[PDB]
């Protein structure tokens, strides 16, 4: 989700 | 293990022995004979590893077994 | 009740095959009949 | 030809092999060209298995010789199975142990082609009888591993099979068999798969398979529907204890390895998300552990799960669970970056609009202070959402996630039923008016559009009145006024009505509702 | 869409627990019909020859 | 062959790990058995007369063994330890055409 998505735009 | 050779046990008493008849299923009684000759070998053997409390079966265990056993399973 | 009289009946076809087929294998030469045999076990 | 073929095989029984004219190969593998193409109708196999396997010829290599390829065409039925049992009779003749050894292979490979498997299954126990016998003890196993019915594992079976991993060897076969008892009534426990060895028939039994063609309760979805409709004691008692010591003993999993351990838990935290998205009641043990674990939380450890088991959080008071959670999610809300930020008023979004739900069933199933709460959290979010709005300088993206919890504020009468009408804070409301970009000023139009649908359809049913249609002709006065920085932008891309077709026209869809309205 | 759809689903499931709440208390209705034989005056005698 | 036969069943026999060193030393012990038995079944036989060696020409040699007893006759050592298809060929069953 646009949870697990903003999980990988903190890393990325 | 479940099996008993058919061809081994009577290859083996024409090799010893050539002279018997042994019959259409007697080599099934010499395969009982030799089932509960390793029965009482194993069994006492076992009493062979705790004599000595080893954990695994060695030759000096093996040894001591066959001359009883052996010598009791004559006939 | 029904199911006590359906399974006598049900015994009694279980015990009536143990008669007849039982002559399919019937007694031969005290010895005591498999049907007696079986029936004392 | 093949009925006649078979038959004159039945005559190549009821007579010798050397009294006949002809060859039984010659024409069995006429009949076995025929298999290649089609081998056995069902009356064709049943026959040809019944004559050809109980005494007459069925040579141990032409009986077998048939057998490897003595399946069904269509099914194998029931008469099939009758008289080869009497072929498992065993005796005199008993199709003797080789042909015994693929026979029961036959039957391994085409259990699942049989039209009535009960009817097989009520003859358990005359294959069960036939595992004492050491040569198919390794396929009757496979074969009762396929035919095993609650009906068939009394005790006296048990204690046989005991019998024969005791006399016999810990074969994986018999092992395989105790699996099954075990799952069934356990008067066994234990503690290799189904592994096949037809394989090699399994080039005829591909073709038949093409031939066929051609011619504790999570990870259960089938059995989540029956939690979910039994809002019982015991079970979602024995399911909270489940699920808190789960979340415990995981979790302190991450206190020895935090790297490793955090994919399991991030897999199993996603297995409750969806339990509870599907079953749409927070887990009790879902908020539980979030009190417990939200002030020992960081901002990315799990986030994306932990910030979706706050939207499934039993609706408390928002006086009970602000100061237990809230206050939390304040405390980390205010450190964190944008993209935890972002993940927070989305978090809170999803969870307005899981308590949303729960307050239209209440107006269902038959207030004020229930409506407080819902109230007070979109204030507090309010609030978040005004400091938020100052800790990044007003960053667009932030705003974006704002409005998107604002995008569910403003549909509360028209969706829930609830009059809830909650308006902008003015922080968040003329902060994006005043934003520099069309994809959150749009967004804002829209909100605020539905805003006067919703007020509106308020107006029909019925402070909310005085305040907060001041506050909105403030909202209006001020902004329909102004209505500028993106809208710019475009003109700059870019008489007054074909400025407008050229923006409705380029997705300014929350200007098309409220221009309308 | 998703919005109508768990507006839809959660009517479906309090109707649903209220329905398997019914049906549990109809099952607990039938555990008074357990009452009624539990009176064993001659069920006892009739299941112990049946066993 | 078959003494690797026994050895293998020597080890779900003792239940028991034990060494291959032990093993062909207990297999002069099976060739020795051997070489008491079928001279053993040799002498047997000639004590009743019989060129062959019938079943009962082992029985009383496995009482000599000490394994048939009053208690323990010959048949019933057939089901302990036999598979089914081969003490169907030692003990007599019954289709009214016992073996």
């Amino acid at each position: 989700g646009v949870l697990a998505h903003l999980e990988r735009l903190e890393t990325q | 293990k479940r099996k008993a050779p058919r061809g081994f046990l009577k290859r083996v008493f024409k090799r010893k022995k050539p002279q018997l008849r042994l019959e259409k299923s007697g080599d099934l009684l010499v395969h009982l004979n030799c089932l509960l000759f390793v029965h009482r070998l194993a069994e006492e053997s076992r009493t062979n590893a705790c004599a000595s409390k080893c954990r695994v079966i060695n030759k000096e265990h093996v040894l001591a077994a066959a001359k009883v056993i052996l010598k009791k399973s004559r006939g | 009740k029904t199911k006590m009289l359906n399974i006598k009946e049900y015994k009694e076809k279980l015990l009536s095959t143990l008669g007849e087929f039982l002559e399919d294998h019937f007694p031969l030469p005290s010895s005591v009949n498999l049907i007696t045999l079986h029936e004392m076990l | 030809e093949e009925d006649a073929l078979q038959m004159a095989v039945g005559y190549f029984e009821k007579g010798p092999i050397k009294a006949s004219q002809n060859k039984d190969k010659t024409l069995e593998k006429h009949l076995k060209t025929v298999e290649n193409v089609a081998w056995k109708n069902g009356l064709a196999s049943e026959e040809i298995d019944i004559l050809l396997n109980i005494a007459l010829s069925g040579k141990f290599g032409n009986a077998v010789n048939t057998r490897i390829l003595k399946c069904m065409i269509p099914a194998t039925v029931i008469s099939e199975d009758s008289v080869v049992k009497a072929v498992s009779w065993l005796c005199v003749g008993k199709c003797s142990g080789s042909t015994k050894v693929l026979f029961y292979r036959w039957l391994v490979a085409m259990f699942d082609f049989i039209d009535r498997k009960e009817q097989i299954n009520l003859l358990y126990g005359f294959f069960f009888a036939s595992l004492q016998d050491d040569a198919l003890c390794p396929y009757v196993c496979h074969l009762l591993y396929l035919l095993t019915k609650k009906e068939n594992v009394k005790p006296f079976r048990v204690r046989k099979l005991l019998d024969l991993q005791a006399k016999m060897g810990m074969q994986p076969h018999l092992q395989a068999l105790l699996s099954l008892y075990k799952f069934f009534a356990p008067a066994l426990i234990s503690v290799i798969y189904f592994k096949n060895s037809e394989n090699l028939w399994k080039t005829a039994l591909l073709a038949v398979k093409q031939r066929n063609r051609g011619p504790s309760v999570l990870n259960n979805s089938l059995l989540l529907h029956y939690i979910n409709c039994v809002r019982d004691e015991p079970v979602l008692l024995r399911f909270y204890y489940w699920l808190s010591q789960t979340l415990q003993e995981e979790c302190i999993w991450y206190k020895v390895n935090n790297y490793e351990h955090g994919k399991e838990f991030t897999n199993f935290l996603d297995t409750i998300i969806r339990a509870e998205c599907f079953l749409q009641e927070g887990f009790y043990s879902c908020e539980a552990f979030l009190y417990k674990s939200l002030p020992l939380w960081d901002g990315l450890c799990c986030r994306s799960q932990f910030l979706q088991l706050v939207s499934w959080i039993p609706f408390s008071s928002f006086s009970e669970v602000k100061p237990l959670l809230f206050d939390h999610l304040a405390q980390l809300f205010f450190t964190s970056t944008i993209y935890f930020k972002c993940s927070v008023l989305q978090s809170l979004k999803e969870l307005l609009q899981n308590w949303l739900l729960w307050l239209s069933m209440d107006i269902h199933m038959k207030l004020g202070g229930s409506m407080n709460s819902v109230s007070k959290l979109i204030h507090y979010v309010g609030w978040l959402s005004t400091t938020a709005m100052r800790l990044e300088s007003n960053n667009t993206f932030l705003l974006h996630f704002i409005l998107d919890f604002y995008e569910k504020v403003c549909d509360i009468y028209i969706n829930y039923n609830l009059p809830l009408v909650v308006l902008f804070p003015p922080g968040i409301f003329y902060s994006a008016l005043l934003s520099l970009d069309t994809s959150i000023l749009n967004q804002l139009c829209f909100i605020m559009h539905r805003y006067r649908k919703n007020l509106t359809a308020a107006k029909k049913n019925e402070n909310f009145s005085s305040k907060t249609y001041q506050e909105f002709n403030h909202y209006l006065t001020s902004m329909v006024g102004c209505l500028h920085p993106s809208f710019l932008s475009y003109a700059v891309s870019f008489k007054w009505s074909w400025y407008l077709d050229y923006l409705f026209s380029q997705g300014l869809q929350g200007l098309k509702l409220f221009i309308r309205s | 869409k998703l919005l109508d759809i768990r507006k839809k689903r959660l009517q479906l499931k309090q109707a649903s627990e209220s329905k398997l709440l019914e049906i549990q208390t109809e099952k607990n209705k039938q555990k008074i019909d357990l009452d009624s034989m539990e009176n064993s005056e001659r069920i006892k005698i009739i299941r112990q020859n049946l066993q | 062959a078959g003494l690797s036969h026994y050895v293998k069943l020597f080890s779900f026999y003792a239940k028991m790990p034990m060494e291959r060193k032990a093993l062909e030393m207990v297999e002069k012990c099976l060739d020795k058995y051997f070489q008491h038995l079928c001279d053993d079944l040799e002498v047997f036989a000639a004590h009743a007369g019989r060129k062959t060696v019938k079943p009962e020409d082992l029985e009383l040699l496995m009482r000599r063994q000490g394994l048939v007893t009053d208690q323990v006759s010959l048949h019933v050592l057939v089901e302990r330890h036999l598979p089914l298809e081969y003490r169907q060929l030692l003990i007599p069953c019954a289709y009214s055409g016992n073996s």
